[PDB]
């Protein structure tokens, strides 16, 4: 899991 | 999962789902009982990493967080990662998980905070055992995955894309942070950073766009160049190696100010230079603006093949593909030097080989005469610009220009323009000439005039080469001192070479606007010619522009029209770059009169574009300063205060235009709302505020390239019947024409509608007429854009004397200016080694699906027709080639851009 | 992944048409301009307090007008004139002063529940290649559906009427459903859909005035496509045999034809039918020239079925286990709501396990399970 | 009406080769669609039998 997918939920 | 007791591997792994035997008591236990035990210990680290690697597969944060709950004490209260120093150091690899498990897998926020700082120090001082970066590999690549190491592993790449970022908000740095305590310098953290993006480069994408945005340097990516061109082939192909690439600039542009941006884009031509597909470089050497990087490019074709093959051919054809002909003229005189065959070579990269082609499409096409013939007074002077407004590009109607009757029946300026707009029939064409000459020859000296329009506009097709160049004809006419002959005679010449620097050009164009302490109000035009030069390219921000600005305003207030197209042309000047503005916009400021602050709005837009959000509400605060002056007194002058008024509302347009092309073409969806409700802002406020809006309007979708282009135009004609300025009418159909008789048809009926039937003076029925004959040319003969059709995001140079002519009320001087419809888009066709007329097969899209670009690519399914297409504008930009089973494969690729095709049969 | 930047950029400009927004409301609007100001003395004359709706009946050519009230009594009401005398029509509601009736304004829209059905309140965000393949009749709804719209200019050079209607139809799972979705999602024509089981109704006589209605929204609004979703649910589907039987699919039928064109000379639809049984249908419909191109679905073959199992596997999580392309080997010209199944199973088989990693052996599983509902719902199994 | 729809799909021919214009060949086509869909289909020249 990228370090991104976290945060794509949030933008 | 209960507790059965160490027997089998079976019965071990239910055994730590509860409580370890083989890790927490023991390694505590051991570690402060004998240090001989070490050895012992060492054997067990192995045995440990195996438990962990069992228990991924379970998907609950209870059977590790309670579990390893001691053991992640015991790292400094027994292990201590110093009492001997190697040893504890090299253990420290299932404590990494341990900690991790109650930083992560609980949420308490006391140890949220607490264990953030503790987990950063041992990635650190791990790392540069690179030991701890073998722990990460192999959670990466799992054996079984779940829910916590998915959330787990990004904190491990956050404690170093963390203390990077808090570099550059504190002057802290390194250790001095109290949120990792570990430095980013050294080779003990950088070395931990290089290793691990090659790592993360090779399974997924991670951590490698966050090193190059927080370093903010041309060195960060210059580290990424180092692995991805290694990476090229044997690991991931080298198309995908573009798609990174490409993907990292394009994203990145509202990320990074004008500096930060082109030390990136250094790295991505650099790249592909590197790599096999040298189309990609010579793209990149345009949008830096730099003369330098398209000859490199150019050469790397060119010079190591010995014999012309297709490979000279291509090169011409790169550099042909900007309009702005900044590549046209580079490209050019290197062929001379090689010698193989001159005179194909010259032409490709010039525009003439583009005047050959579009005689094929015209054929098909036919040519539509339907223009009005209204016969004597002012319907005279409507009539005799709508036939040129017809036949836009290149048509024949030779017959129509013969008949003189019509021509001499028009009066004033008229007479200009009437015979400019003759010259418009035979726009990007050599031929015409012997028309043009005629009128030259021959009564008043204001026919003589507008056939030096026509010459000009007829140029654009034909200079670049040095080849029947615009400035040897028309040069003769600057000197003239009859104001009539000159402007209209640097007028043709700033629209022929557009961005093409060329010397003898530059240095004509110096004299003139740098004696304006004379009132001449068609010396707007001087200046205009002399900023289109620049623009395509890196800017000298000559000192001759900016110094015959400052003079006008002092000497003249009476012509506030003149001062205003000159406020205007500084700001079109320093386009082609972004960097150069900045300096400049101080030196506009130094001055200071209410007049002054006039022209600082305009080339605030220019200079802080593509990344101006500041910008746009910076144009909003300027807005309200007005009334906020005059509320405390409601509790000469006149010229200078109506020039402040009407550059502030072009300048809030102005900034979102530059923007939204730039910053990719998702953010043009909602600049179309923006100028919108700001005409609504302005209405039933102020009214003079009001008038200007509607015009800007039409050419900021124009600029833009707006998604739809049936609805708006049409909509926005209705409602503007009621308000004043039918010139607003003029500025929808500029975005309206798209492909011809698509939209245009519904613009012909309702511009129509709007004039046929209500009258109430001639004047306003004469911008309602030459509307409507302008969006039309017959059956999309031609499409318009300000893209480059290279970059997409690009901006043009031959587009922005139509940018011009939207900031003041209607003239007949305007209806001279306007003729100019150039910025043409090539019909897309395949070039062969003699170069073949028709293309084959093409894919066609409306719009692209792609969530992981935003600059548009074809996809590869599409919808397939015939040859002989022009390029749809928006609404079918997407172009992909077709033609591989036939064993044609293009080498120059095409994305919806201008270019024109190039295929190499096998 | 590393969409971010896309998603952030969006993001700003949301904030930024939230802000300019807010700001030009706030002493910017339209508060200090006599257009406006002078303009509402004397609209606020003639107006209400009470602005009691009415029916608008009949109109009559003298500024007059029979309407009927929601209340019970009728007035014969003037027409302010200012309102455009002619622009309004029987069926619209009308706005009534609160003293002698006149003719205060009209309403343009007043929404029903009943053309709530029909209308959409949710994006069909599955469009154009995520239902890949069957890329040769797509060409029969996008080169005589959704092209003509996009552009007229293809079809003013041939001159002659533009394509008129498409029926759809083919084995069930082959997409034929979200087609029509799809090309309306892009086009952004006024999408109408209705599903043929409600146009059967356990009442008479009112199932054809709801057919009636739709196409009238459609001619209503110019760009224009009906989705009539299962058009085999009129001639397997009945109730009771006093309001639902044969009389009611009789009328129903013919309804449609005169909507679809017959005589009434309206607003260009396109009409799209999902259908699998071709004879619950008109012989005055299943003729071209209301209906041209008619589209045959088989099952899409190997290649094909490649790239139906390709959309499904970009949303699957991906391993070295996994081997998609003896999946396809098995499935010999079958459908792609198979292949569609199958990885939704799979992936159920991974949450089984409570894993996040989809392997060949959850694909596998869950291949022999779709492939039950073909030998096992089937009692025989092997054909006897 | 079929022969209304012989057009429309010379139309269609006429435009996967981009033309402006249609000729005899793609009626050709367009006759043999329609007929064969008429086979697929009943009402070919019925009346609805009977008189
Ligand atoms: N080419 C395809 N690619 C992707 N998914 C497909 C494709 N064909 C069908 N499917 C899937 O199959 C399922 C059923 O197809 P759909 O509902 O679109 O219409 P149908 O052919 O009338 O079948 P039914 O109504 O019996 O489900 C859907 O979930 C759809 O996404
Ligand atoms: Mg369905």
């Amino acid at each position: 899991a990228a370090p991104y997918a976290a945060k794509l939920k949030q933008t | 999962m209960v507790d059965e007791s160490d027997k089998k591997q079976q019965t071990i792994d239910e055994q730590s789902q509860i409580s370890p035997e083989k890790q927490t008591p023991n390694k505590k236990d051991k570690k402060k009982e004998e240090e001989e035990q070490l050895s012992e210990e060492d054997a067990k680290l192995k045995t440990d990493l195996e438990l962990l690697v069992e228990r991924l597969k379970e998907d609950d944060s209870s059977l590790y967080e309670a579990s390893l709950n001691a053991l992640k004490e015991s790292i400094k209260n027994s292990t201590s990662s110093m009492t001997a120093v190697p040893k504890p150091l090299k253990f420290l690899r299932p404590t990494y998980p341990d900690l991790c498990s109650i930083y992560d897998k609980w949420t308490d926020p006391n140890l949220k905070s607490s264990l953030a700082d503790v987990l950063s120090i041992l990635a650190m001082t791990y790392s540069e055992n690179g030991k701890h970066d073998s722990l990460r590999y192999r959670l990466l690549s799992d054996v079984s995955d779940f829910e916590g190491w998915g959330h787990e592993y990004i904190r491990h790449l956050a404690l170093e894309i963390g203390e990077v970022y808090n570099d550059q908000v504190e002057k802290d740095a390194e250790d001095e942070t109290s949120s990792d305590g570990s430095k980013s310098d050294g080779s003990a953290a950088t070395s931990g950073f290089e290793f691990s993006k090659e790592d993360t480069l090779r399974l997924c994408l991670d951590i490698v766009p966050y090193f190059l945005k927080h370093n903010g340097e041309e060195d960060a990516v210059d580290l990424l160049l180092e692995i991805e061109s290694i990476d090229k082939l044997p690991q991931f192909v080298d198309e995908n190696t573009f798609q990174r690439v490409c993907q990292y600039m394009v994203a990145c542009v509202p990320l990074l100010p004008p500096p930060e941006d082109v030390a990136f884009l250094k790295t991505a031509y650099s790249i592909y230079l590197s790599q096999n597909e040298l189309t990609d470089a010579i793209a990149l050497a345009v949008r830096l603006g730099e003369e330098d990087m398209i000859r490199s490019v150019f050469d790397a074709t060119s010079d190591p093949v010995m014999h012309k093959q297709l490979a000279y051919i291509l090169a011409a054809q790169k550099t042909s593909f900007e309009y702005e002909g900044v590549q046209d003229i580079i490209g050019n005189g290197k062929l001379s030097e090689h010698f193989l065959y001159l005179a194909k070579e010259l032409n490709l990269t010039g525009p003439k080989v583009p005047e050959d082609i579009y005689k094929s499409h015209l054929d098909n096409s036919k040519s539509v005469f339907s223009s009005a013939g209204l016969d004597s007074a002012q319907q005279n002077l409507a009539s005799s610009f709508v036939n040129g407004f017809l036949n836009l590009g290149y048509c024949n109607d030779k017959l129509i220009v013969d008949n003189d009757n019509w021509v001499y029946k028009t009066k004033g300026d008229g007479m200009t323009s009437a015979v400019a707009s003759i010259g418009s029939i035979y726009q990007w064409n050599l031929d015409g000439l012997q028309q043009l000459d005629k009128y030259l020859y021959v009564d008043e000296p204001e026919v003589k005039a507008g056939a030096l329009l026509g010459i000009g506009i007829s140029a654009s097709g034909v200079h670049d080469g040095e080849v029947e160049p615009a400035l040897l004809l028309l040069q003769d006419y600057v000197t003239n001192p009859d104001t009539k002959i000159s402007s209209a005679a640097i007028l043709g010449l700033g629209i022929a070479f557009a961005g093409s620097k060329n010397d003898e050009v530059l240095g004509l164009l110096l004299p003139i606007a740098a004696s304006t302490d004379l009132p001449i109000e068609t010396a707007a035009m001087a200046s205009l010619a002399l900023a289109h030069v620049f623009v395509g390219t890196c800017n000298g921000d000559i000192t001759t522009s900016i110094m015959d600005n400052f003079l006008e305003r002092t000497a003249i207030e009476l012509k506030t029209d003149w001062v205003r197209f000159l406020a205007l042309a500084l700001g079109i000047l320093y386009m082609g770059q972004g960097e150069q503005v900045d300096d400049v916009l101080e030196t506009i400021s130094a001055i200071e009169h209410p007049m002054t602050s006039a022209i600082e709005v305009l080339v605030g837009s220019c200079a802080y574009t593509g990344t101006g959000d500041v910008l746009l509400i910076q144009d909003l605060l300027h807005r309200l300063t007005p009334k906020n002056v005059k509320g405390e007194e409601d509790a000469e002058i006149k010229s200078e205060e109506k020039k402040g008024k009407s550059s502030d509302k072009d300048a809030t347009t102005d900034g979102k235009n530059d923007d939204e092309e730039e910053e990719k073409e998702a953010g043009i969806v909602d600049e179309l709302a923006y100028a919108v409700l700001g005409i609504a802002l302005i209405a039933l406020g102020e009214d003079i505020g009001k008038e200007m809006s509607l015009r800007h309007f039409g050419h900021l979708m124009h600029y833009g390239n707006e998604h739809i282009r049936r609805m708006v135009p049409l909509a926005m004609g209705i409602v503007s019947v009621s308000d004043p300025q039918m010139k607003v009418f003029d500025t929808l159909t500029r975005f309206s024409h798209d492909a011809d008789l698509e939209v245009s048809m519904n613009s012909i009926f309702a511009m129509g509608l709007c004039g046929a039937g209500t009258n109430n003076a001639r004047l306003a029925q004469l911008l309602r007429q030459l509307a409507s004959y302008y969006s039309r040319e017959q059956d999309a003969l031609f499409i318009t854009r300000l893209a480059q059709g290279l970059l997409h995001l690009g901006k043009g140079t031959m587009t922005m004397d139509v940018f011009n002519d939207a900031h003041v009320l209607n003239k007949v001087t305007l209806a001279s200016i306007l003729t100019t419809a150039v910025g043409l888009v090539s019909p897309s066709f395949m070039l062969k080694h003699h170069q073949l007329f028709y293309m084959l097969n093409a894919g066609i899209r409306p719009k692209f699906i792609l969530a992981l670009n935003d600059e548009g690519e074809p996809i590869k399914v599409n919808v397939r027709v015939g040859q002989a297409v022009e390029t749809v504008g928006q609404a079918g930009r997407p172009k992909k080639i077709t033609g591989w089973i036939t064993q044609s494969t293009p080498v120059l690729l095409n994305h919806g851009e201008r270019a024109e095709l190039e295929t190499d049969e096998y | 992944r590393c969409k971010l930047k896309l998603l952030r950029m969006e993001r700003i400009k949301d904030h930024l048409l939230l802000e300019e927004e807010f700001v030009s409301n706030s002493e910017i609007l339209k508060p200090f301009e006599k257009k406006q100001e002078e303009e509402k003395k004397q609209l606020e004359e003639i107006r209400g307090n009470p602005l009691s709706i009415g029916t608008l009946e009949e109109i009559i050519d003298d500024d007059h007008a029979i309407v009927t009230s929601p209340t019970m009594p009728d007035y014969y009401v003037s027409i302010l004139s200012f309102v455009d005398k002619e622009l309004l029509e029987p069926g619209c509601s009308v706005l009534l002063h609160h003293k002698t009736m006149s003719i205060v304004g009209v309403l343009q829209d007043d929404a029903d529940p009943m053309v709530s059905v029909m209308k959409m309140d949710k994006s069909p965000t599955e469009s154009y290649s995520d239902i890949g393949g069957l890329e040769s009749q797509i060409q029969e709804i996008k080169e005589s559906v959704e092209l003509p719209l996009t552009h007229p200019e293809l079809y003013e050079e041939m001159g002659i009427k533009p394509p008129k209607g498409v029926i759809l139809y083919g084995a069930p799972g082959t997409g034929k459903t979200l087609l029509a979705k799809a090309v309306a999602n892009q086009t952004s024509a006024t999408f109408l859909r209705i599903v043929g089981s409600e146009l059967i109704q356990k009442y008479l006589g009112d199932g054809p005035r709801l057919c009636r209605q739709i196409f009238k929204v459609a001619g209503e609004n110019a760009p224009s496509i009906v989705f009539i979703d299962e058009i085999d649910a009129i001639g397997t589907k009945r109730y009771d045999s006093n309001s639902g039987g044969e009389r009611e699919i009789q009328r129903t039928m013919l309804e449609l034809l005169n909507q679809l064109d017959g005589f009434d000379d309206r607003g260009d639809v396109k009409v799209i039918m999902a259908t699998n049984k071709i004879e619950t249908l008109d012989p005055a419909l299943i003729r071209p020239g209301r209906i041209d191109r008619k589209i045959l679905f088989e099952n899409p073959d190997l290649s094909t079925k490649k790239k139906i199992l390709g959309i499904h596997t970009s949303k699957m999580n991906l391993s070295e286990d996994v081997n998609l392309e003896t999946l396809v080997t098995t499935k010999d010209d079958l459908s792609g709501a198979d292949i569609q199944a199958m990885c939704t199973e799979a992936g159920l088989l991974a949450l089984r396990e409570r894993r996040m990693q989809v392997t060949a052996e959850d694909f596998k599983q869950a291949k022999e399970r779709v492939m039950k509902n073909k030998v096992e719902e089937n009692l025989e199994g092997l054909y006897l | 009406a079929e022969l209304r729809s012989v057009c429309t799909e010379a139309g269609m021919f006429a435009i996967r080769a981009r033309r402006k214009v249609a000729t005899e060949k793609d009626f050709l086509k367009a006759v043999d669609k329609v007929i064969s869909g008429y086979k697929k289909f009943s009402s070919t020249s019925r009346y609805m039998q009977y008189n």
